[PDB]
RNA sequence: GCCCCUAAGCGUGUGCUAAGUGGAAAAGGAUGUGCAGUCGCGAAGACAACCAGGAGGUUGGCUUAGAAGCAGCCACCCUU
């Protein structure tokens, strides 16, 4: 039930991807031909997988996308940041895909609400300083 | 507790009962978010799911003046709205009656009348 | 237990109990376990 | 800035002396003097927690509506005197005062931003000698530290007062300094 | 030195008033 | 512990034997010491006499000399660069008419004032009272005039007098006494040492130690070469306590380095009894690492003088004498031209500078080298079913975890006898 | 520690301590103090260990303000020699404190650390004391 | 000084003490028990309780053995 933040230009190189094959008895790499025939075919703009086998042994995703903090790492430019809070900016977001920006997911990890877009404004974003502008 | 937010707040809510003529009333039992977030994201389309937590049906509510029920308070008693669009939030939250399975069917607001449950069924057919 | 005049709270999960005329600090942890006399 | 006098009430003291003070003071009375320009030596006695009620609230320049023997009096919160182990209050100067005149109070300053967060900001002397009407006297003045750089002195001229109140201290005196925060070198040697 | 304590903490009855010789 | 106040202080020392250069340097380190124990200092003589004279130290004129100087700076102080016997040092001090105090009470003063620990406290008491024992009839004011005696002696009755003893035993009795209590109680601080290095004595780890005279650094080596911050002051035995800290390289077994105490020449045989913490220590280890200044006159001295405490070391407990390294520091910013000779003939001159210039990356990549050998080697073919096989397989001290597959994982690797250890299903 | 350049009687009687403190008795300086409530002979380690007990806790921000000084000197005659031939040499400096006087003043932003702080200070320190603020 | 030794009160009215405190003691430690005011919530039934609520992009960074919500930590503008 792993989920993620690792990098997702991965082919099974390393122990993040290729161990997460490897796993709980499944194929060696049929989720892999999934991933490399769908995911990366979209040139892997940050996905994610959260492990959710059935009894038939096949788990489905949507277009996974970091939230309106780094968006930018799925739009526009570099992988990188800073590790303080509240530090220097890194770089910077228009508003083109900002009614998309709630289009990945609207949850909550408690049940008391909702509209976690409201939320991302200022949520997870001043955990490190990365920006929109 | 403090009756100033709260009462000059809920008052309010409940005097959209005066303004509207359809609310569907529903229960919460409580789930993760992401499974409720697809219910309130893509069937509530004006809607809401709003606890009510156990506050305020019967006393604010004095400001309608038709108000002319005993259990507002009875359970778990929700506040879904149904004004602009009348069947399509009312049977897209009943379809989670099959769905969502935290939820059943009571009743509530429709035309300001205390209608049977047989009945308000029959006309979220009709 | 560590029995000395002075026993106080450690962490964030003791609380202190007077006892059988003692008092003295309980907790989870049983390192923490004090009394004084 | 135009405020209400307190009402109170004082009997005039009938035996005056220490022994005769500390009784009184062991009552619940605060005994009082009511000097001024009236020439007034009246000897009275206050209540310590009506008279406590009024100080800490309404700062400690309170006028007092206050009946003695049946005749209401403006008096000016002169002086005091507090004990400094106690803390309770042994004595009260109460000057009397009439509507218009421009008399001359300490008010205390305080400050209200936080600073350039790299620099330490230190209070020098919190009280400011200000000449206004006897229904006009002010209470905590503001000075404004908000993003200010180290080098900074704020004197008694920058101070900004309200309506009709005047100055007495000169406008060369510090109020507000703002030094440059040190270091641990800088806090051992220093009081060695 | 239990001796002289007691010998000079008994200067604190009321039949002696506070003093007690050579306490 | 006696404080009172100098700073006026004439130095004097018999040359024995020794070249000249290396004669004033002698009286240099008491240049050294005396200002570390914070006194200005004056004059200086010395003389070449082939053995001390048995009254006076240095000779009857030479005494006079001194008379006069100590007249002229006025200085209330004179310390010899040597061990001086009670009477020597009590002849020389009708003499000159000023404090004639050796250097062995120098260095065991210093010790006195630059020590905290508890422990470190206990050991100077030792240390400045074994002094102080063959010093008593000659600070014979207690029996000074004691003459108060003549106590009859009839005997075979009544004498009433109670001293059953001369009362030089009864006042040597306490001074031994009280010394050995402070023996046991220094003894069994043992205990505690031993107990806070349990987890480093299990769980094998390797351990360098830095051995080296005082001022050569060891502790600025330490401060840097890991991480950490201890004091680092440029005056005379500047630790009176070991530390240990974790670092380690691609093995990264803790590789624990230790500092400790600095042997200065000729130790004054007493406090330094006690100072056993330092000594306990480079027993215990893998590795050595002498630091030599080259911003000195002459390098190879502290080298030999050092070796040799070493060398008491070994021959006590029976050892076979770990690697030792020697590392030369104060080099780069090497106050020192004459650098090129030791470079003719010293292993290691690393030109370690522990200040700015670093110099510390050939140094660590050839410290793991001469420490014990590992004793972990391993090729491995681990399932898919891990979760597990990580074990420490991935997360150990030095496991490798160097190789890999597309089948669980052909990991290479090395591991310990109690981590990985046999578990490990080729 | 701190010692006074010099002084006119290096001898002197042993200071009366009687009644309370007349000077003193309000925070000036800083923003929270150390008010005495008994007599004491305070003498110069004690302000060296207080003060640097307080700069312990605050590692690089505030002031601090040591508002006594010890001058006041105490003899000791040395050691175990019988009662006689003169007062002895000035052993101790000694500040002599009433109830009510402040000793130390801290300025520091954190409100709980200040108090931390000063109780840490007290701990050092022969009598009994308090926390009192520059307000009322 | 007044229960018996031991002359005279197991005196009267209202409270406190659980330690044989009374019938030795310090820095200091401390969910003892009466009193008196103060401060938000404040006989709304608030508070306690049985409890649905469990990996939000939650294996984030600082970085990649993984950094398996979670070695450590410099921030919680955040909401049916
Ligand atoms: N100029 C210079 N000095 C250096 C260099 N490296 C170390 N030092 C000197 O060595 C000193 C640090 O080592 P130190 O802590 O004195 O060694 P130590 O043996 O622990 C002192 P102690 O005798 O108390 O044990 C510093 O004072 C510093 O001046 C260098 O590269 N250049």
């Amino acid at each position: 039930l792993i989920k993620l933040q690792i990098q997702a230009g991965q082919a099974n190189p390393a122990p993040p991807v290729g161990p997460a094959l490897g796993q709980h008895g499944v194929n060696i790499m049929e989720f892999c031909k999934a991933y490399n025939a769908a995911t990366e075919s979209q040139r892997g703009n940050v996905i994610p997988v959260e492990i959710t086998v059935y009894e038939d042994r096949s788990f489905t995703f949507a277009l996974k996308t970091p939230p309106a903090a780094k968006l930018l790492l799925k739009a526009a430019g570099v992988q990188k940041g800073s590790g303080e809070p509240h530090k220097t900016k890194v770089a910077k977001v228009t508003w083109d895909q900002v009614r998309e920006i709630a289009e990945t997911k609207k949850a909550d990890l408690n049940a008391n609400d909702i509209d976690a877009a409201a939320k991302i404004i200022a949520g997870t974003a001043r955990s490190m300083g990365i920006t929109v502008e | 507790m403090a009756k100033a937010d709260k009462a000059t707040a809920v008052a309010d809510i409940a005097e959209q009962f005066k303004a509207s003529t359809a609310t569907v009333v529903t229960e919460y039992r409580g789930l993760t978010v992401a499974n409720l977030a697809e219910l309130r994201r893509a069937l509530g389309d004006s809607a809401t799911y709003t606890v009510a937590k156990n506050t305020l049906v019967k006393r604010a509510a004095s400001e309608a003046g038709i108000e002319g029920l005993d259990e507002l308070f009875a359970g778990p008693t929700a506040i879904a709205f149904v004004k602009g669009e009348a069947v399509d939030a009312a049977k897209a939250i009943k379809k989670f009656a099959k769905d969502n399975k935290a939820l059943v069917i009571k009743g509530g607001y429709m035309d300001g009348k205390a209608l049977s449950v047989a009945d308000v069924e029959k006309i979220a057919d009709l | 237990m560590k029995v000395n005049p002075s026993v106080k709270p450690i962490c964030d999960k003791c609380r202190v109990i007077r006892r059988h005329g003692r008092v003295m600090v309980i907790c989870s942890d049983p390192r923490h376990k004090q009394r004084q006399g | 800035t135009a405020n209400i006098p307190n009402k109170l009430t004082a009997n005039v003291r009938t035996r005056t002396g220490k022994g005769a003070s500390r009784q009184a003071r062991r009552d619940g009375k605060v005994p009082a003097v009511l000097y001024g320009h009236g020439t007034d030596p009246q000897h009275l006695e206050l209540n310590a927690r009506d008279f406590a009620a009024v100080l800490r609230s309404h700062g400690t320049n309170a006028i007092l509506t206050l009946d003695i023997e049946g005749t209401e009096q403006l008096a000016l919160t002169k002086a005091l005197d507090v004990h400094p182990i106690r803390r309770n209050i042994q004595h009260a100067d109460l000057l009397v005062v009439q509507r218009g005149e421009k008399v001359t109070v300490e008010v205390t300053v305080l400050v209200e931003g936080d600073a350039t967060p790299g620099t330490l900001v230190t209070q020098d002397a919190n009280t400011i000698e200000i000449e206004a009407e006897a229904l006009s006297i002010p209470e905590q003045l503001t000075v404004s530290v908000e993003g200010v750089e180290a080098g900074t002195q704020i004197t008694a001229g920058q101070i900004s007062l309200p309506e009709g109140v005047n100055l007495i201290s000169d406008p060369e005196l510090l109020v507000v300094n703002v030094v440059e925060a040190p270091s641990a070198e800088a806090l051992e040697e220093e009081g060695a | 030195a239990k001796r002289g304590r007691k010998k000079r903490d008994r200067k604190h009855s009321k039949a002696n008033h506070g003093k007690r010789p050579n306490a | 512990y006696r404080q009172l106040r100098l700073e006026r202080v004439v130095l004097v020392g018999v040359w024995t034997e020794g070249s000249a250069a290396d004669a004033e340097a002698s009286l240099a380190e008491l240049a050294a010491l005396a200002e570390t124990a914070g006194s200005e200092v004056l004059e200086g003589l010395i003389q070449r006499r082939d053995k001390p004279d048995p009254s006076t130290y240095i000779g009857s004129g030479k005494a006079a000399e001194l008379r006069e100087v100590v007249l002229a700076t006025g200085a209330d102080t004179v310390i010899c660069d040597g061990e001086l016997s009670p009477a020597q040092l009590n002849a020389l001090e009708k003499a000159v008419k000023v404090k004639v105090i050796d250097r062995t009470a120098l260095i065991l003063d210093i010790f006195a004032q630059h020590a905290t620990s508890r422990e470190g406290k206990a050991q100077v008491s030792l240390a400045q009272m074994e002094y102080m024992l063959p010093r008593l009839r000659g600070w014979g004011e207690s029996m000074s005039r004691q003459a108060g005696g003549r106590a009859g002696g009839a005997g075979g009755g009544v004498g009433t007098r109670g001293p059953g003893e001369t009362k030089i035993e009864t006042d040597r009795r306490r001074i031994r006494e009280r010394m050995a209590k402070l023996r046991r109680e220094i003894r069994d601080m043992k205990k505690i040492r031993d107990t806070q290095r349990g987890s480093r004595r299990r769980s094998e780890i390797p351990s360098v130690a830095i051995v080296g005279y005082t001022n050569a650094g060891k502790s600025s080596l330490l401060n840097a070469l890991t991480g950490a911050g201890v004091l680092v002051e440029n005056a005379l035995f500047a630790t009176l306590e070991p530390t240990t800290r974790r670092g380690e390289f691609e093995d990264g077994r803790p590789f624990v380095l230790t500092d400790t105490v600095g042997f200065v020449r000729h130790l004054p045989t007493q406090l330094v009894e006690a100072f056993r913490s330092t000594l306990e220590e480079v027993v215990d280890a893998d590795l050595l690492i002498h630091v030599v200044d080259g911003s000195d006159v002459n390098p190879l001295a502290q080298i030999n003088a050092v070796r040799t405490v070493i060398n008491e070391v070994v021959a006590e407990y029976d050892i076979a004498p770990p690697p030792e390294l020697l590392v030369v520091n104060k080099i780069d910013a090497a106050t020192g031209v004459g650098l090129a000779q030791l470079r003719r003939a010293l292993p290691d001159a690393v030109f370690v500078s522990a200040r700015t210039g670093d110099g510390l990356d050939k140094l660590r990549s050839r410290m793991g080298e001469l420490v014990e050998s590992t004793d972990a080697t391993v090729d491995v073919t681990i399932p898919y079913d891990r979760g597990d096989l990580v074990a420490r397989v991935h997360t150990d001290g030095h496991v490798d975890a160097t190789e890999h597959t597309d089948a669980g994982t052909r990991i290479k690797a090395r591991v310990p006898a109690p981590l990985a250890a046999t578990l490990r299903e080729y | 520690m701190l010692i006074p350049r010099k002084v006119k009687h290096r001898k002197q009687h042993h200071p009366e301590q009687r009644g309370i403190a007349s000077g003193g008795t309000s925070v000036s300086f800083g923003d929270y103090g150390i008010q005495a409530l008994e007599h004491a002979y305070i003498t110069n380690r004690q302000i060296e260990s207080a003060r640097i007990a307080i700069n312990r806790h605050i590692k690089r921000g505030g002031k601090v303000w040591i508002n006594i000084f010890p001058d006041r000197p105490l003899t000791k005659k040395p050691a175990e020699t019988r009662m006689g031939s003169g007062k002895g040499s000035p052993e101790w400096w000694v500040a002599n404190v009433k109830p009510g006087r402040v000793l130390f003043e801290l300025s520091y932003p954190d409100e709980k650390t200040a108090r931390d702080a000063l109780t840490r200070a007290i701990h050092k320190l022969p009598i009994k004391a308090r926390i009192v603020t520059r307000e009322e």
